[PDB]
């Protein structure tokens, strides 16, 4: 071996750039996503303006279909493209099967082109890892991650980018089974995790929720600060 | 090829005791006109089996050439080991089966004749693949005019010696030569054994015309 | 050659006959016509027997895979779509197929149609064949959507051997499969005759 | 020393060392002679059983190419015989397209480009191997060409290729070779191989004699070396 | 060194040692005998397992009605020229209507072998084919090499420790031509025996013998038509 | 090789063959010689079955 | 013009019995108004226990006949086991209809054993579907042999008849019977019959004569 | 040095493949054993996160109604073999209406566990272990990434696989019964594990010829634990 090509295994039984593609991706934007029962609930940090442009075309929350949502870390133009490519799948797969897409099928596709784009020679790996997050078999809530090698990996919630052990680690100190979601408490939840980012600036916080039904919502950071100030109002009742 | 240009007419071939004879004309003839009138149409394979053809002279001209190389080149194999006849009758159908599966079919009927190991071998080869063995061919015409005299004498016996089996095959020239449009006075009778493959030179037939002193 | 098939309120009732002829010359009599697909799917014969029996063993081929990729059972529009699309890539060179795809759903019910001509449609009733006309008439007579079962197996059961009696390319045995909410269960497989004595009086 | 591993590359002083090493390959292989006469070419090969494993009739280098032509190679085995499949199906293309014998010279040319071919590009190597090639004619005599693994392709009255290839044709030109038939050159071959390397490294060899010219009527056929067994009955009066 | 990474690089003494590299990456096999009288040729192999549990990984492989080969070397490229050995006599078989004769067979092997062994992009293929077959002069024993260098013999063997069979070989290769099949196979297993180190013994389950005959088809055999052939031995010479 | 690594080739195998007692030696005594001048080997074996 | 087609005519039957499976075959070779020869059986045996007629255009039957040869080898080469009787059916139906849009002019009949051991008749068409069914006659002589083999062994359109199981020897004079009857009405049967006879126990062959015009 | 699929060495060997068989032992463990009843089989998930939802981490897929396997080391590798094995499979039961055997399933698969090449891509990183019932009763099979494919009576992969046999040879015998081989399996599981043995860490995959159908064990598997 050594870190040259992805194509030669380790001494020791390892492949060099599944896991040095994997640091892109750890160290990148967060973006957090939880399942409530009924609704579903992501959103990404670091709007990080810059004082003078538009941002509404640097979005990294998108959609392939009506059901199912998007995220990402890592770069960006692979994260360009693959939702480019996603979305002519997810059409494609409306072509023939006249389903809503199931979750499951996208991810399989992207988890299989990512694989099947890192064996080949010399194509540099997609350096994101994607939040696929949706509900379609009687309104059941699932999202699912990727990864650089390839593998879709079906969780309850999650955190990704930079620090994301804390993040996760706050989504395990916190994470009741009760009750239930009570949308309120999804909503008091992306609070918690906004809240328990790596910045917290209070301005930064960036969220979008689907409720199995409808379609994405974009909210406004004035709802979002009466949350904070009910968040803070909680942690004034801790004492 | 779709039309033929410059056909040959029937070839007779029957086996006998260690042998197979075979014996067809000379005659090239386009449309009704004789044009080619010294024509060869019995390749002599190696030292066993034997070719004859009808049809358009110009695909046996083709099947001439292929069959030689291929003869050639176990020859230069040096291995000791030769084709028999059966294998180049399995070779030439499926030759013409990939042919006509094209849709480009070679306007042919081949006859092919053996004698291998003690035992002879007679096999034909139409130009649909069709192909079978048999005691004694006759193609095109002779099909329809000298094969009742070969399964008349091998009904009434089943064996056969040269000398009865050349007579015959005179004698059923003969008939072709009186009722044939396509037919001429010269053929080459060809002959293996176990001695080798034999070519004889152009003979010709002796006819009767006592009937045109009638009316 | 005459089948038909329509859905109701306990399910799906599929009838055919087992006669397949040769131009004027009946080859067999057991012509099972009916393509078993899967343990919850029915495909049968209508129009030709190779291009029906091909390309419902290629779509069974395709059902199963679904299955084994996404641990779900598959839909039937989903199904027959992929037939139609399937038979439609060779369109106006010569296929006869103008079968019929019935089962049982998440929705529920499920009953399309689906032709060599790509004539895909959903609907309750549906008969194929060259006296398709007569079943057409009998059970557009007896169609209701409350019948009971042994009500909608007689009058599957009559129309078949209405449409047998009268058109001369039908005969044989009679087959008749019922789609449960479970899966598919083979009711009869009844003759001619019987049916001649049993319902001439 | 270099500089040597391309066979596209060149030296600080010109040549390719691919095709040097290719050339001083074929020197460890079998001595390989010929030689023609005035109404036949005869070929001549030092063969050598390995220990007491072989059959003596297994993996002859006297090839035999077309109906009139043979090859009597040297050097890697295999590299050879993919060399006379390829000359056999390039006097398969003359035999198809002209309808009669391919011309040594002609035949010889090709060779040379395909040789040469390989030695070209750098996705290849070249070849192994060193051959020689005999004929015969009505109208044209004997001809005998010699191909080396660069692709210079050029005639000789008489060749060697292995080791001895000095040491034959030191005694090779002493033949008074125009006069002769090519049956007392028979016996001449089996005395020159015989000369070289009795017993010193090696234990054991065997003679094969190939044979082409007048007297095969045009044919390229071994010899029936066991008749007239002209080698040994004069191989024992050759050692003094 | 530097010179002996590829199949293209010629070396400055000229011996290109990628050859050198799979001729012993053929050595490193199980052992095999391959050997012929005039009238049957007999194959006996080795096999060897991972572990004590887990069955013997088979050598002797079926081919043709009177072709059959043994092999030693990599599994792989062993199941590749199985398939192209398999797909050309069934090529034949359909063309000519014939069984092949086997040296045409084993020519066009060597002319398989021969393209990876000069461009670059393919590694040499390591090999160990042992050859029985019939053409119509008799019982034939090819054996190959990955530098495709085949070669006929009347008795081989091929593989790790195989020189004691080989030994065994020479001091009754005049001993072979006569005998019929039984003493044959036990002359076969007399250089497996020695094949093996003294301190143990050849058992049933890791050996396989397959015998062509003349007018006897290629037949396999394990454990139950080898306990025939089995006994009927003494011990070694201890 | 050289003449010095032949000759530990023939201690070797002497001591290899001591390794069993052996009164005189065998023929891959000399072989296991070889591969211990070299480094040494096993074989491990496996991919060649 | 060229015609891709002709017809060479040609006669096969089979029975299913309890435990065995008989397919005999008349061996004219016919070409309109002539005749080939009077030797070439349409019986083939491919295993111990599967035996196939071929009937329609030659050629066809004969290339046919090489392809599953050598599918039946590649079966045995690849999975140690020789085919049953039903995959070698679905084999040639897949077959049949990978030539569909040129087709073979030939029509099929495999008899041969289950894995049960009883007798299993599989028909076919020229385009590639089958059925397991306990009696065919294939070629010219289909209308002359059914209706007859519907009186014999379905027992069809009789009354207070009771259903026997059809034995061996029975089955064998029903097989010489219909093919005296059915070459005194054909112009393509006759001068020879091969039967074929499929037990637990092997192949057996038979020949019988015929009338010699 | 050694850098390549189209080198071989002075003594041997790849080096590549060599690499393979380094790449196995990283994976999770998993024991399949062989009983005339029928082929049980188990494999540990190493369960992550609570978030980590214990259902969707796939070690026992299906290939057909009464062939099961289990995976090793690379997941990816992994579902490309088992999707090409379902595939084929399939044309099998196509083409013959009948079950491909298990050593032929085996067979097609390990036809390209080697056919790596990138020109004229990589080798795979995966072990397969392959149960499954023909006409010969149960069977069952393990693979490698070099496709030299054997026949074994009860196979233990991946990691501390060496003790793993061990302790298996030390049970094992021929004549074994179901549920003693099921309880002596997990037996093995726990002392090779880390952790608590209990309801979401292991799987059990059974294959019975009269139990065909559902090769899997789903919260009885509770029950065999605590019976322990």
């Amino acid at each position: 071996s050594y870190d040259r090509a992805i194509t030669v295994f380790s001494p020791d039984g390892h492949l060099f750039q599944v896991e040095y593609a994997q640091e892109a991706v750890k160290k990148g934007s967060t973006a957090v996503g939880v399942r409530g029962r009924d609704i579903v609930v992501l959103g990404v940090e670091k709007k990080s303006v810059a004082k003078l442009q538009d941002e509404r075309t640097v979005r990294k929350i998108c959609a392939l279909d009506d059901n199912v949502c998007m995220a990402f870390a890592g770069l960006t133009a692979d994260a360009r493209i693959v939702i480019n490519r996603a979305r002519v799948e997810c059409q494609s797969h409306r072509l023939t099967v006249e389903d809503p897409v199931t979750v499951e099928y996208i991810t399989r596709y992207i988890a299989s082109l990512k694989q099947r784009y890192t064996q080949s020679n010399g194509r540099r790996p997609f350096g994101i890892s994607a939040l696929i997050v949706g509900f379609d078999f009687d309104g059941t809530p699932r999202l699912y991650q990727t990864d650089p090698s390839g593998t879709y990996h079906a969780w309850k919630a999650n955190a990704i980018g930079r620090g994301a052990k804390s993040v996760r680690e706050f989504l395990e100190k916190n994470y009741t089974d009760e009750a239930i979601e009570t949308d309120d408490l999804t909503i008091k939840l992306v609070i918690k995790a906004l809240l328990e980012v790596v910045q917290s600036g209070g301005k930064n916080i960036e969220l979008a929720v689907m409720r199995r039904d409808q379609s994405l919502k974009i909210l406004n950071p004035e709802e979002i600060e009466k949350y904070v100030a009910e968040i803070e109002k909680e942690k004034e009742e801790n004492e | 090829t779709q039309n033929p240009m410059v056909t040959g007419t029937s070839v007779l071939g029957v086996k006998f005791e260690g042998g197979v004879v075979i014996a067809a004309d000379m005659l090239g003839s386009y449309g009704s006109l004789a044009r080619f009138r010294n024509i060869s149409r019995i390749m002599r394979v190696n030292n066993s089996t034997m070719l004859g053809a009808s049809g358009d002279y110009a695909d046996f001209q083709y099947l001439k050439q292929v069959l030689g190389q291929m003869v050639i080149d176990e020859e230069l194999l040096g291995d000791g080991h030769s084709y028999s006849p059966r294998a180049i009758h399995s070779w030439l159908t499926r030759a013409m089966y990939s042919r006509r599966s094209k849709m480009n079919p070679l306007w042919n009927t081949m006859v092919i004749g053996g004698y291998a190991d003690g035992e002879s071998f007679l096999g034909y080869v139409d130009m649909l693949g069709v192909a079978y063995e048999a005691p004694s061919l006759a193609t095109g015409y002779g099909a329809y005019l000298a094969q009742p005299l070969l399964r008349e004498v091998l009904e009434k016996q089943p064996v056969l010696s040269q000398t009865e089996a050349r007579d015959l095959v005179e004698r059923c020239m003969r008939v072709l030569y009186y009722r044939d449009a396509r037919s001429y006075n010269r053929f080459q009778i060809a002959t293996v054994t176990e001695k080798g493959v034999e070519i004889e030179g152009p003979l010709s037939t002796e006819t009767n015309w006592d009937i045109a002193h009638m009316i | 050659t005459t089948t038909l098939a329509f859905k109701f309120r306990h399910g799906v009732i599929v009838a055919a006959d087992s006669r397949a002829t040769a131009g004027a010359y009946i080859a067999s009599q057991t012509v099972k016509k009916v393509i078993e697909i899967n343990p919850y799917l029915l495909g049968t014969m209508a129009g030709g027997a190779a291009d029906c029996s091909f390309w419902e063993r290629l779509l069974a081929r395709q059902c199963r895979i679904y299955e084994l990729r996404n641990k779900e059972r598959i839909s039937v529009a989903a199904a027959s779509k992929l037939l139609a699309n399937m038979v439609y890539q060779y369109k106006g060179m010569g296929l006869s197929m103008g079968t019929m795809i019935c089962g049982w759903d998440k929705r529920g019910p499920g009953l399309y149609y689906v032709d060599s001509e790509g004539n895909r449609i959903s609907g309750a009733t549906f008969s194929v064949g060259s006296g398709s006309v007569y079943a057409y008439g009998v059970m557009d007579r007896g169609y209701s959507y409350d019948l009971e079962v042994e009500q909608a197996y007689d009058l599957a059961r009559r129309a078949i051997y209405q449409a047998t009696y009268r058109d001369a390319y039908s005969g044989g045995a009679v087959n008749l499969y019922h789609v449960r909410e479970d899966g598919w269960i083979r009711v009869s497989s009844d003759n001619v005759a019987d049916l001649h004595e049993k319902y001439s009086g | 020393t270099g500089y040597d591993l391309s066979a596209s590359t060149f030296s600080p002083d010109g040549r390719v060392f691919q095709v040097e090493y290719a050339m001083k390959a074929v020197e460890n292989s079998s001595t390989a002679i010929g030689i023609r006469c005035k109404d036949g070419v005869v070929f001549g090969v030092e063969k050598l059983v390995l220990s007491k494993l072989y059959e003596e009739g297994s993996n002859k280098r006297l090839f035999n190419v077309d109906r009139h032509v043979g090859m009597a190679v040297a050097g890697l085995l295999a590299d050879a015989r993919s060399l006379a499949d390829i000359a056999r199906e390039e006097a398969s293309n003359f035999r198809s397209n002209f309808g009669y014998n391919i011309p040594l010279k002609h035949l010889a040319d090709r060779v040379a480009m395909y040789v040469h071919a390989y030695t070209l590009y750098s996705a290849v190597r070249p070849f192994g191997c060193s051959f020689m090639l005999g004929s015969y004619s009505v109208n044209d005599g004997a001809q005998l060409y010699m191909i080396d693994p660069s692709g210079v392709s050029y005639g000789y009255w008489g060749c060697a290729i292995g080791k001895a290839r000095q040491a034959a044709k030191t005694e090779i030109e002493k033949l008074q070779m125009k006069e002769m038939t090519c049956r007392d050159i028979v016996k001449e071959v089996a005395k020159i191989i015989y000369i070289v390397h009795d017993e010193v490294k090696d234990k054991a060899f065997e003679l094969e004699l190939s044979w082409v010219g007048e007297l095969t009527n045009g044919r390229h056929e071994i010899v029936p070396k066991d008749i007239r067994e002209e080698a040994e009955k004069y191989a024992k009066e050759s050692l003094k | 060194n530097q010179y002996d990474n590829d199949v293209t690089v010629w070396s400055p003494q000229g011996r290109i040692h990628q050859i050198e590299y799979a001729m012993e990456a053929v050595k490193q096999g199980s052992a095999t005998v391959g050997l012929k009288s005039k009238t049957h040729a007999v194959l006996v192999a080795l096999k060897r397992a991972q572990s004590e549990l887990a069955a013997h990984q088979k050598k002797i492989l079926h081919v043709d009605n009177h072709i059959g080969i043994s092999i030693a070397g990599l599994t792989a490229d062993a199941r590749l020229l199985c398939n192209f050995m398999r797909q050309e006599c069934l090529d034949s078989r359909f063309v000519f209507d014939r069984p092949l004769p086997v040296s045409r067979l084993v020519s066009l092997i060597g002319s398989k072998t021969q393209i990876p062994t000069q461009r670059y992009g393919r590694r040499p293929y390591g090999v160990g084919l042992l050859i029985a077959g019939y053409d119509d002069m008799g019982p034939h024993i090819f054996q190959t090499c990955p530098s495709a260098n085949y070669f006929d013999c009347r008795a081989m063997s091929i593989g790790a420790r195989s020189q004691s069979a080989r030994t065994y070989l020479e001091r009754h290769m005049s001993e072979f031509m006569e005998c019929n099949l039984n003493e044959l196979v036990k002359h076969g297993l007399r250089a497996l025996r020695e094949t093996l180190p003294a301190e143990q013994d050849l058992t049933t389950k890791n050996v396989s013998i397959g015998i062509v005959g003349k007018d006897l088809e290629f037949t396999i055999y394990d454990d139950d038509d080898v306990s025939p052939f089995l006994e009927g031995l003494e011990e070694r010479p201890q | 090789f050289n003449g010095a690594q032949c000759k530990a080739v023939c201690v070797e195998a002497g001591m290899i063959a001591l390794r069993r007692g052996a009164t005189e030696l065998t023929h891959e005594d000399y072989m296991e010689g070889i591969l211990e001048v070299q480094a040494k080997k096993k074989a491990n074996l496996q991919y060649y079955a | 013009r060229f015609s891709p087609y002709v017809f060479n005519g040609g006669t096969i039957l089979a029975i299913a019995g309890e435990d065995f499976a008989i397919v005999a075959s008349d061996t004219r070779l016919s070409e309109g108004f002539s005749i080939h020869t009077r030797d070439s059986p349409k019986c083939y045996k491919l295993t111990d226990k599967t035996v196939i007629g071929c009937s329609g255009f030659h050629g066809d039957c004969l290339t046919l006949t090489k392809i599953i040869e050598a599918r039946l080898k590649m079966y045995k080469h690849s999975n140690n086991k020789a085919m049953t009787t039903g995959a070698i059916a679905a084999m040639l139906s897949t077959i049949l209809y990978s030539r569909r849009f040129f087709p073979y002019y030939v029509y099929n009949i495999i008899g041969g054993l289950d894995e049960e051991g009883k007798g299993a008749v599989y028909s076919f068409d020229p385009v590639g579907s089958y059925q397991r069914d306990s009696f065919k006659a294939g070629g010219s002589a289909s209308a002359m042999l059914q209706p007859l083999l519907d009186n014999q062994v379905g027992f069809k359109n009789m009354q207070n008849v009771e259903h026997v199981p059809l034995s061996l020897d029975r089955a064998m004079r029903l097989v010489k019977d219909v093919f005296i009857s059915a070459a005194e009405r054909d112009v393509y049967t006759g001068d020879a019959l091969r039967i074929c006879i499929v037990t637990k126990e092997g192949i057996r062959e038979e020949t019988v004569s015929l009338r010699k015009d | 040095y050694d850098r390549g699929v189209n080198t071989f060495s002075p003594e041997g060997r790849l080096f590549q493949v060599e690499y393979a068989i380094e790449a196995i032992k990283l994976g999770s463990t998993a024991i399949g054993i062989q009983t005339s009843e029928g082929v049980c089989l188990a494999v540990e998930k190493r369960i992550t996160s609570p978030l980590m939802e214990p259902s969707s981490i796939e070690k026992i897929v299906e290939i057909d109604a009464h062939i099961g396997c289990a995976m090793s080391g690379l997941i990816a590798d992994a579902k490309t073999l088992i999707d090409k094995a379902r595939v084929e499979t399939q044309n099998h039961w196509f083409t013959y209406n009948e079950t491909m055997t298990v050593e032929s399933v085996t067979q097609a698969v390990s036809n390209l566990a080697l056919q790596f090449g990138e020109e004229d891509s990589r080798p795979f990183g995966v072990a397969l272990l392959f149960g499954g019932v023909d006409e010969k009763g149960p069977q069952l099979f393990h693979m490698d990434p070099s496709g030299t494919f054997v026949q074994c009576d009860a196979r233990a992969i991946g990691s501390a696989s060496e003790g793993a046999q061990s302790s298996l040879q030390e049970v094992y015998h021929k004549s074994m019964t179901l549920k003693e081989a099921i309880k002596s399996s997990l037996i093995i599981l726990k002392q090779v594990m880390e952790e608590k043995l209990n309801a979401t860490n292991i799987e059990l995959a059974t294959v019975q010829p009269g139990q065909n159908f559902h090769m899997f064990t789903k919260e009885e598997l509770e029950e065999v634990i605590k019976d322990i």
